[PDB]
């Protein structure tokens, strides 16, 4: 299978940008439906951002979540400009990418971000 | 000769129901004795022929669909059955001719934090035709008020995620399911097991 | 991926009469030393077959298919690699590719976009443009087998190896009968007289409409190769009488 790893997780003060991306390692037939998620210590599953050639994000953060799609290295980037203390949650990237099997649905281990 | 049923029945992981993993198997020999004698199999009920004499019956086509669902909604596998998973993810027509097997994988599909890796479609404005996969996930709208961009009232994502944890008992069993179809085709019969 | 090869200088083909060729085993049933009559798809005697000689000068135009074709070729180096079959061959009709490379045989049932002049060839051989098609979208059947006693590479000289094919599609299933005829040291013109009885190879459980076909030969240009000769003829239903031997092989056949 193809392992997903997260890079760019770190301590970030409220007010600046965070760049978090999920790299894929293994037999990748190309990028496919990828969705980024968050969960705070106490809230349930919710859809944060992703696609729906149509890209969707969360409320009031449309201009702050900016992605950059790169297919040559089969991995994209995501940037969270002007973070807020209410965004303290673990981002999970779930990708249905094509493999030796028809598709693979995997959840990124994610990186904790503490914003306060 | 052996048909490659082993990797299907011994797959490491089973995909989501809306991304139901289906494979066409052809041009091999498919003995049913090993699968029939596979002890940990729990339910194996077939709908077209007797489920103990498939070897002498030769069929041109073999379709296998594998996935994981709740133990509560296993009886939703039946063709034409009601249910959110049947309506928005994958439906079985009442004329389907084939077999279905279900068993338990709770010891490997249970997460101490809750198995949220499994997902299922929940909203769809036009019911999917039999044997169809739908991937479009736009922001669904229901009322006459236009909906676009942010979520909220009349704007809900058409997918939902399972909640499976080891503390769950009866009614929340993560059960592995495989569905076999051998609908007759004009192509000559190729796949069938040895005859004693 | 191929540039337009061009470099084509076509000339009228040749026609040579069929003396003794066009004989195959009717079935896999064992007999011994008996006269039996048959009425099936056959090759008439002394009819013309199209001769192509290749020595620059290249000869491989489109070849229509109708109710089986008898092919022959005489060579050392086995310049020919494979064949193609189908009806339109433009990403809309199922296509059959066959070729036996150095190591094994590949049979491909899929949809394709070949080149204007597909090729796999400069006396030294290169495998360039082996993947003549550009698309492999809808592939259904695949098979692999041991190469059909091909000689690898080769040096130009006499032509000892005579190879003959009777490709046919009936009831969907495709049947191939062939035999290897070596050590023909005699200088080749027209055709030799030989009583071959081509033996079965494969009985692929496939089947499509085939109306034409082409074969494959072996710096996209400037290729240099020695002389070669091959032969193509059609088939029609007729009848014959065949005599087996005590072993159970045909010794003679008559019209
Ligand atoms: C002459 O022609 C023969 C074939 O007729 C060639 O031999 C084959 O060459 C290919 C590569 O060129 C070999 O492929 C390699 O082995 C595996 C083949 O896939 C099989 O895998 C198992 C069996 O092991 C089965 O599921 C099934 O039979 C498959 O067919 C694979 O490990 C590789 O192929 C594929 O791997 C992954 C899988 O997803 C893909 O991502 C790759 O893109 C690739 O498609 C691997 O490449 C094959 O094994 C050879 N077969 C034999 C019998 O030799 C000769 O190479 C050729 N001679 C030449 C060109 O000189
Ligand atoms: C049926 O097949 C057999 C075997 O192919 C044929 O036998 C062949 O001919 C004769 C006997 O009929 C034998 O020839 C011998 O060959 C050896 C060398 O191998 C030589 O040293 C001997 O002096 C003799 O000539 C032998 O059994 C065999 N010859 C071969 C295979 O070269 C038989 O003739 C066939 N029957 C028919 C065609 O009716
Ligand atoms: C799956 O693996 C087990 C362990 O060896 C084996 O007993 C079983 O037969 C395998 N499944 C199939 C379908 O062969
Ligand atoms: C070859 O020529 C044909 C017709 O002249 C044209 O359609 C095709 O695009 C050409 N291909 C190349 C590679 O030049
Ligand atoms: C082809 O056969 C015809 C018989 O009608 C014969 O006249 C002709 O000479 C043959 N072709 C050649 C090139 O000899
Ligand atoms: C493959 O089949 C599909 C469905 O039959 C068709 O839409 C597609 O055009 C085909 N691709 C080809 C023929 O290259
Ligand atoms: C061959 O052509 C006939 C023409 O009527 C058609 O009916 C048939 O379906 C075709 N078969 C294939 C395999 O294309």
């Amino acid at each position: 299978q193809v392992q997903l790893v997260e890079s760019g997780g770190g301590l970030v003060q409220p007010g600046e940008s965070l760049r978090l991306s999920c790299a894929a390692s293994g037999s990748i037939f190309g990028i496919y439906a990828v969705h980024w998620f968050r969960m705070a210590p106490g809230k349930e599953r919710e859809f944060t951002a992703g696609f729906g050639g149509s890209t969707n994000y969360a409320a009031s953060v449309k201009g702050r979540f900016t992605m950059s799609r790169d297919n040559a290295k089969n991995t994209t980037y995501l940037q969270m400009n002007s973070l807020k203390p209410a965004d303290t949650a673990v981002y999970y990237c779930h990708a249905l990418i094509k493999n030796e099997l028809g598709f693979l649905d995997y959840w990124g281990p994610g990186t904790q971000v503490t914003v306060s | 000769n052996l048909c490659p049923f082993d990797e299907v029945f011994n797959a490491t992981r089973f995909a989501s129901v809306y991304a139901w993993n289906r494979k066409r198997i052809s041009n091999c020999v498919a003995d049913y004795s090993v699968l029939y004698n596979l002890a940990p199999f729990f339910t194996f009920k077939c709908y077209g022929v007797s489920p103990t004499k498939l070897n002498d019956l030769c069929f041109t086509n073999v379709y296998a669909d594998s996935f994981v669902i709740r133990g509560d909604e296993v009886r939703q596998i039946a063709p034409g059955q009601t249910g959110n998973i049947a309506d928005y993810n994958y439906k079985l027509p009442d004329d389907f001719t084939g077999c279905v097997i279900a068993w338990n994988s709770n010891k490997l599909d249970s997460k101490v934090s809750g198995n949220y890796n499994y997902l299922y479609r929940l909203f769809r404005k036009s019911n999917l035709k039999p044997f169809e996969r739908d991937i479009s996930t736009e922001i669904y709208q229901a009322g006459n008020k236009p909906c676009n961009g942010v979520a909220g009232f009349n704007c809900y994502f058409p997918l939902k995620s399972y909640s499976f944890r080891p503390t769950y008992g009866v009614g929340h069993q993560p059960y592995r399911v495989v569905v076999l179809s051998f609908e007759l085709l004009h192509a000559p019969a190729t796949v069938c097991g040895p005859k004693k």
